[PDB]
């Protein structure tokens, strides 16, 4: 009856194969499990690689999946995810940093980034209201390339966090990184510019907690999980079974997730 | 006495490197030496139970910071502990793509300027050739 | 006994700027293996 | 530079010296400039024996000109920074 | 590079599958569309107001200026011009500006009868070294086709020096892996859908 929706992006067929197997074993055949390439709700995305109509990129460090290396650890990284074109076509956040150097004009496009910085600040500065932090971390890649998107992100997520009352820092992309890894406890909310040194860094903190279900918010108003190993795919499964009211079900997939990562089809 | 102070707070983030330069496995071993971290864990003994915590969380997490951010993401998606198995798997796996595409003699003198480029120990790159290509059949 | 060392120094990485070889296609793309050469000096320096 | 120190070495003998220069000194010159494919002194080697000796060994002479005509099939006659266009303000002067 | 790094750098080569047909197709895809976005919106269309071809036009021209030749004058630089000259070059600088702008580039012709100032001269010499530039790359890139070596360029590195200079692996092998696909990637776009 009900329908979950999977969406590939750059995952491998095994992975997919593995969310397949767990969700129809967990849930029995009750929700159908659908194939697609773009969702609102009720999608489970698969795979590095960003899917196409989300504009926000959230990821928190659950508490009952704590590593314990990271134990305790509270930070947020949500990375700003611009509108995403057919692979074919000049993705926005290259087009518009080109476009500029060719002199073409780009109006629609900055229009387009503002509304997707926006959008991002608006989710990252709730976040960190929620959280109680009072200033936020802005990560830029400092590359000459990189020196029309960045600025227009900084332009706006400055305002828009300005606006609200809390502060704002800027950093790079290699000292925030080695920060996270290294030492998290020390940044509470920190925000990502949209480019391809963001997005690893983002999966490499999903992973190095011990494997986590990054959130993305999309155009259409929701929150769809996303995962790219066997442990991030289960647990991203496993809270969207939660979200269509399955607990118990949801419970055993986070359990088996834990024990056996790799193999938690056959776990549970 | 120094050194190991130096260490904790580095560490610990109370003390920053001169240029703000990012606080990796390689740039200490660079600085306090190959086995900054026996040292370190042998010192940090003299230290209450807290401290002797923090210093073993923050070398794991240096250990941990040995590899790249897109081998870790690519890695290390189902796990830190499982993070080397994976890893040595993939590698294993380019290796064997390598051998079956360009031969075996090329591979081996690949391998062999690769360990010199990678500070690897005869022994060790004599076993990875070895497992490879026992993989391959 | 006097100051040993600074732990906390650390030699920058010093940058080379990357070489093409002066063919036809170097100069048809003198604008674009330039910039390369300017984001690479500048991730070296910064790190990544 | 090989072609630097001989030429060197041929000048202190000429000069500092007194010792006119025979047919061997200038072949192994014109060797030299083949070898490395410097074309351009060739020519140059070629018409000091062609001056000072008589003539110049006719196989290097054609290998000299083959490495040229390479040169001109790569486009590598003349560095390539010499032929992009300048200007008054175009020219960076360090 | 001082650490013993974990892994041995590799060719990045995961997408084997790679023909130039494919690269070449996604390169027009992005040239079109770059095009389109500089240009303009394409103009609107305009009806001729007589039917002719190019070749009738430059026959019809020839044979006005034949019967002429022999009242045609001599004439300096300096000196006032007649009316068959001024006829002449009128037609033939028109004439050679249509032929230079669909591409029948004859820089001979285009030099003595379009060319009449400095600046114009100066674009028609920037004009000939694009064309001849671009003649000599592809010749190359069809040699180099030949010779199978990488189509894309290559530049004089020699990474063993770079993995000592270094002191952190992270930056060398990342350059490694843009220049390694820089040289599996070939930089071309269709030149029959560019000039469509």
């Amino acid at each position: 009856s009900k329908q979950l929706t999977f969406i590939s992006a750059g995952a491998t067929a095994a992975v997919l194969q593995s969310a397949s197997a767990i969700v129809s074993k967990v849930a029995g055949g009750r929700v159908q499990t659908k194939t697609a390439k773009e969702a609102g709700r009720h999608a489970v995305v698969v795979g590095p690689e960003t899917p196409i109509g989300v504009h926000t990129a959230v990821t928190e460090v659950p508490k009952s999946a704590q590593d314990p290396l990271f134990s305790g650890v509270s930070t947020v990284v949500v990375r700003a995810v611009l509108p995403r074109a057919a692979p074919d076509s000049v993705q926005l956040r290259d087009a518009l940093d080109v476009y500029a150097s060719a002199g073409i004009d780009t109006k629609e496009e900055v229009r387009s980034a503002t509304e997707a910085f926006k959008k991002s600040a608006e989710v990252a500065v709730g976040k960190a209201k929620a959280k109680g932090v009072k200033r936020i971390v802005l990560v830029v890649k400092q590359a000459s390339k990189h020196n029309c998107i960045n600025e227009l992100f900084k332009k706006i997520s400055t305002e828009t966090i300005e606006s609200a009352g809390l502060t704002t820092e800027v950093v790079g992309t290699a000292a925030v990184a080695n920060q996270l890894i290294v030492n998290p406890e020390s940044l509470g909310v920190v925000l990502l510019n949209d480019v391809a040194a963001t997005e690893q860094i983002e999966l490499a903190f999903a992973g190095v907690v011990g494997g986590v279900s990054r959130v993305y918010h999309t155009v259409e108003g929701g929150k769809i999980s996303a995962g790219h190993s066997f442990k991030s795919v289960a647990l991203a499964v496993a809270q969207e079974l939660r979200e269509l009211g399955l607990s118990s079900e949801a419970d055993k997939v986070e359990a088996a997730a834990s024990k056996n990562p790799r193999a938690v089809v056959s776990a549970l | 006495s120094t050194k190991m102070q130096t260490l904790h707070k580095l560490l610990t983030g109370e003390v920053s490197f001169k240029n703000k330069a990012p606080v990796k496995d390689c740039n200490i071993v660079h600085q306090f030496g190959e086995n900054w971290a026996t040292e370190l864990s042998a010192y940090a003994k003299t230290l209450p139970a807290e401290q002797q915590k923090i210093i073993v969380r923050q070398i794991a997490r240096v250990k941990l910071t040995r590899y790249t951010v897109a081998e870790l993401a690519a890695y290390c998606g189902d796990g830190p502990a499982l993070l080397d198995e994976t890893a040595r798997a993939a590698n294993i796996e380019q290796g064997v793509a390598f051998v079956k595409a360009k031969g075996v003699e090329a591979f081996e003198k690949y391998v062999a300027e690769e360990s010199t480029n990678a500070n690897w120990k005869p022994e060790e790159a004599k076993k990875f050739i070895e497992d490879v290509k026992a993989k391959a059949k | 006994r006097a100051d040993e060392v600074d732990y906390t120094n650390l030699p920058a990485p010093k940058p080379q700027k990357t070489v093409w070889d002066d063919n036809i296609e170097t100069e048809v793309l003198r604008k674009y293996l330039d910039g390369l050469s300017q984001y690479d000096m500048e991730e070296a320096k910064y790190g990544v | 530079s090989k072609f630097c120190a001989m030429m060197d070495l041929l000048e202190e003998m000429q000069h500092r010296n007194r010792l006119k220069p025979n047919e061997e000194s200038w072949t192994w010159v014109m060797k030299e400039c083949v070898k490395s494919g410097q074309f351009r002194l060739g020519y140059c080697i070629q018409q000091v024996m062609e001056t000072e000796c008589k003539g110049c060994p006719a196989d290097l002479v054609k290998a000299n000109e083959a490495n040229a005509q390479k040169a001109k099939t790569e486009g590598k006659e003349h560095p390539g920074h010499l032929s992009q266009q300048a200007g008054l303000f175009d020219v960076k002067v360090e | 590079i001082s650490g013993v790094s974990p892994l041995l750098y590799f060719p990045p080569t995961t997408t084997s599958t790679t023909n130039r047909e494919d690269q070449i197709n996604k390169n027009t895809n992005i040239a079109i569309q770059m095009i389109k976005r500089y240009k303009g919106e394409v103009p609107p269309h305009y009806t001729r107001k007589s039917s002719a071809t190019i070749e009738q036009v430059e026959k019809e021209i020839d044979a006005l200026l034949g019967g002429a030749e022999k009242l045609r004058k001599t004439s300096t630089d300096d000196q006032p011009m007649d009316k068959l000259t001024l006829m002449e070059r009128c037609l033939r600088h028109a004439l050679w500006s249509y032929h230079k702008e669909e591409g029948r580039y004859d820089f001979d012709q285009i030099g003595r009868w379009v060319v009449y100032t400095p600046e114009d001269e100066v674009k028609l010499a920037q004009l000939k070294r694009e064309v001849e530039a671009k003649e000599k790359l592809a010749a190359l890139r069809k040699r180099r086709e030949e010779e199978g070596l990488p189509g894309g360029p290559v530049p004089r590195i020699n990474w063993p020096q770079e993995y000592s200079s270094f002191i952190d692996r992270e930056p060398v092998v990342a350059k490694r892996i843009r220049y390694d696909t820089l040289a599996s990637t070939t930089l071309e776009r269709d030149e029959k859908q560019i000039e469509s």
